[PDB]
């Protein structure tokens, strides 16, 4: 059968608020970013920051999650396309995501419908569900990656069309050509189906200047936003997120209660490491406190750059941060703390997963530090420090 | 007599370092073992899901 | 509204993105032949923008309490849309980006709101009076913005410090949790009468939480939690 | 806002790190005279 | 110096029997690996084998 | 090139100045009569531009790669042809007129001067690691010429004198002999591979060559070669 591309949203009664989290593998996005199914989450970013990485790490992490992933190219070279599908395909991803392909060499009608195709297996996917792994799922991510080539696609059609153009020579339903793209993704309510359909759109920028059009267009209909940092990236902190000002509205009700538990004194500690930012300058200057905030903040940030491929498991998410937010981790210098937690996730990998399999059952209580889980991750900590 | 005190204590500690490096060599040993066994499994385990997605 | 207004009672009005009215009107314009205005918007956009406004008003037989939203267009306030909104309006509320992106949540800027009914007449001359006073606290500061940028902090004289390091206080002490916040702020919402923030102003600009410092002022009511959370602090 | 007003404000603030910019050496070099009277000086205080 | 030698000899220790409880894990550690990396390279060509009895 | 790509040769392209294309194709369509696109520009920016340059790829038969030039308008990164060029660039190339000034033919700025490839996962750890490091080091420098116009290397604190010094070695380093240029020069050209130009900045960066002074690194090759000249 073929679902008609171009069509209104549910609506509004068809909804229901998003609480069945997705992980994304990466430690900042799924600590202080959360991501639940269903939900419109913005990755923007300034050219090559990695936005493309963190929609392909996204894909990755969900191979077990009863995930249908949908990765449509908007404008992207035929190169950069084959290498994301040759990434796919190595890594088994492949086998439940859906590429569409939108090249720039293409005419300006592709790069329009493209989006809006994309968007119509991920209703397919919302109402009737597919077979995969053995069980019906109903839930799929999108990524459309470009969308500020898709709509200079769109406005190319409409000047070539002779139609009045608006702001920054932009027609003015452009707004309404992104609204009804990217509203059809959401989160049934049960009475329709109770499927879900995570969209992420990456938006290109120019010298960091989130107050474009498109770029506010696009934040505006969205609920959350990943704002990337280009001066982070070129600093060495490859999962480049500004932090202080990237946020989403929904999700953190849609977030396992172990990961908020955890999380949300991560967030405090680190909005406590970006203001002591400007006291950093000074030398000798800081009592006790603030050196020791801006010592753990440097090792939080440190512990949130994650190299690339390299997705992480919820339960290890969970067991890294409360490791490193108890206090357990102030003896270890700051350059070392990547290996660290590459050790440690192994030892937990190697000597214990049966803790990582208790976190991962018991992550659904309201109290994630559970009296056995908190001890257990405890013995596991001190031993693994014992062998350090 | 504080002398043949801290001459006894330091024969004391320096025993109790041996008795603290007698344990930490031993805790060692099972988190060898208890390690390479897992490891092993997780291999195994794999490797069925290799061969079951083959088939 | 109009029929529950008509009969004599009151109505609590919500109108919600209003831009997105103006910009529906400047597609189907667009695609009906007529000629843009301005940036692309429909050359009837103040005819339609009063035919809208006009039917917003409270009556000698009933009253309508109305709150619109805005969207403006990227940042741009000189937007023809907003700009049409501007003259429809008793009391004009503001949020700027920067402010937003400073955690200040509420987001309000003070200089750039502004209210007809701020008058001491009919909102009390204490409460004009202390409004008159943290908009001419934070207009100071808007124009040391430059100095403070680029000399620093000594350059400015012992009053102007004083008023700057007041003007933060203040700026930071606008920020205030709300209810509907819990879903992503773990801070309680908070509810400030309007005389309780009127005497929270007016003990700040005494000079009274002077020595407090400035990030008490944050996710914070009225003063009294403000002092409340200083001692804590000790 | 006007593509013109804003040379004005570049120029001016170009103005501002030149000015600056002599300032900045201007106080070096009286730092290492400074300094160095301070060395001269030393072995007055130290010896008395 | 007694007491001064004590701590260090206390530590001294400490400080071997650490390093030789890494040594010794490590040594499991990447005995282990490699068997799972046979394994897994096992487990790899026994699934080769599938593909060719399906053709 | 096309031609030669079908024959499994490697072609290199090379284009002067693209962004006299994007003009000529704006002055096109606005001799067409086709409405202006957010400077004046064709409206059919991204069509065009995705005609060309994207031919220039490695098929299986073949590999065409492109040097194109690119000049800014005015100096804003920002606009719409030089980000849409950017939208399709691999690596980046910037030549310096201060580094040329000096007798450095290959006055390539090395902090502008950027690749996408530059990743472990291409090139190889070693070869990210020292490309980082000589990055951070030259940052260093950079950043300690205003320390030292003002008051000198003196004031220059231990491992940081050595930091620049470095710096100073390993930008004469850059230099290279030219076959094109050795009639020029009197000096025969020295092609480096890059396995061999990693092993020979690493060893460098680690300490080797310190004693050897800024000179008998200039017009160079690889560091068996600067050792060779500094015991000759
Ligand atoms: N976590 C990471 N670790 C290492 N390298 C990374 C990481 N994330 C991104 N990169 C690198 O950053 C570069 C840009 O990545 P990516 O393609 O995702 O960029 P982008 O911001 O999405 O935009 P563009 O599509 O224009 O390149 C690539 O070379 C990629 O290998
Ligand atoms: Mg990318």
């Amino acid at each position: 059968k073929t679902r008609p591309i171009e069509r209104i949203a549910p609506g509004v009664i068809t909804r229901k608020s998003v609480d069945t989290p997705v992980q994304t593998g990466i430690i900042a996005i799924d600590a202080l970013i959360p991501i639940g199914r269903g939900q419109r989450e913005l990755i923007i970013g300034d050219r090559q920051t990695g936005k493309t990485a963190v929609a392909i790490d996204t894909i990755l992490n969900q191979k077990g999650q009863g995930m249908v992933c949908i990765y449509v190219a908007i404008g992207q070279r035929r190169a950069q396309v084959a290498q994301v599908v040759g990434t796919l395909e190595r890594f088994g991803a492949m086998e439940y995501t859906i590429v569409v392909s939108a090249t720039a060499s293409e005419s300006a009608a592709l790069q329009y419908i493209a989006p809006y195709a994309g968007c119509a297996m991920g209703e397919e996917i919302m109402e009737n569900g597919v077979m995969l792994n053995g069980q019906l799922v109903k839930d799929a991510l999108i990524v459309y990656d470009d969308l500020s080539k898709h709509a200079v696609a769109y406005r190319q059609v409409s000047l070539l069309l002779r139609r009045p153009p608006g702001r920054e020579a932009y027609p003015g339903d452009v707004f309404y050509l992104h609204s009804r793209l990217l509203e059809r993704a959401a989160r049934l309510n049960e009475e329709y189906g109770g499927g879900s359909l995570t969209a992420l759109p990456v938006i290109e920028t120019q010298a960091n200047d989130v107050s474009a059009y498109i770029p506010t267009n696009v934040i505006s209909i969205t609920d959350g936003q990943i704002y990337l940092e280009s001066d982070l990236f070129n600093a060495g902190q490859r999962p480049a997120l500004n932090v202080g000002i990237s946020v989403s509205r929904v999700g953190g009700a849609a977030q396992t209660r172990a990961m908020r538990a955890v999380a949300g004194k991560l967030k405090g500690e680190l909005a406590q490491f970006r203001d002591l930012a400007a006291f950093a300058q000074f030398a000798s200057d800081l009592d006790a406190t603030t050196k020791a905030q801006i010592e753990r903040g440097q090792r939080l940030q440190e512990l949130l750059k994650q190299p690339q491929y390299q997705p992480l498991p919820v339960e290890d998410q969970v067991a890294v941060l409360y490791a490193a937010t108890n206090n357990y981790l102030d003896d270890v210098p700051v350059p070392l703390i990547t290996k660290w937690r590459d050790d440690f996730l192994a030892f937990l990998r190697t000597a214990h997963p049966e803790v990582r399999k208790l976190i991962y059952d018991n992550r659904l209580d309201r109290k994630f530090p559970t009296p056995e889980v908190k001890e257990a991750l405890e013995a596991a900590i001190k031993e693994f420090k014992a062998t350090s | 007599e504080q002398l043949a005190n801290a001459r006894r204590d330091y024969e004391a500690e320096i025993a109790r370092a041996r008795q603290e490096a007698a344990k930490i060599v031993a805790q060692a040993q099972e988190r060898a073992k208890q390690q390479e066994a897992e490891i092993i499994a997780q291999a195994r385990r794999e490797a069925e899901r290799l061969k079951e997605e083959a088939r | 509204a109009e029929y529950f207004r008509d009969e004599g009672r009151d109505i609590l009005l919500f109108i919600d993105n209003i831009f997105r009215f103006v910009q529906a009107g400047s597609e189907v314009s667009s695609l009906l032949g007529r000629m843009p205005s301005q940036v692309g918007y429909q050359p009837t956009l103040g005819t339609e923008m009063g035919e809208l406004q006009e039917r917003i008003t409270s009556t000698k037989r009933g009253s309508i309490t109305s709150m619109q939203a805005v969207y403006v267009p990227a940042d741009d306030y000189t937007d023809p849309a907003p700009a049409t909104v501007f003259s429809h309006l008793d009391a004009t509320i503001s949020l700027e980006r920067s402010i937003a992106e400073r955690a200040i949540f509420p987001a309000v800027d003070p200089l750039a709101s502004t209210s007809r009914i701020l008058d001491p007449n009919i909102v009390g001359e204490e409460h004009y009076r202390v409004a008159q006073e943290v908009k001419r606290v934070l207009q100071r500061y808007k124009d040391l913005k430059d100095i403070i940028a680029i000399l620093g902090m000594e350059e400015l004289s012992d009053e102007d410090k004083l008023t700057v390091q007041r003007a933060r206080k203040i700026e930071l002490f606008f920020s205030q949790p709300f209810t509907v916040a819990q879903q992503f702020t773990g801070r309680p919402g908070k509810y400030v009468p309007v005389k309780k923030t009127v005497e929270s102003f007016a003990r700040l600009l005494n000079g009274e939480g002077d020595h407090i410092p400035e990030s008490f002022f944050y996710m914070q009511g009225d003063f009294d939690d403000v002092l409340a959370a200083y001692e804590a602090s000790q | 806002p006007s593509s013109r007003e804003i040379k004005r404000r570049i120029r001016s603030v170009k103005n501002v790190a030149q000015i600056t910019r002599a300032m900045e050496m201007v106080s070096a070099s009286k730092m290492r005279r400074a300094q160095r009277n301070v060395l001269a000086t030393r072995p007055y205080a130290d010896r008395m």
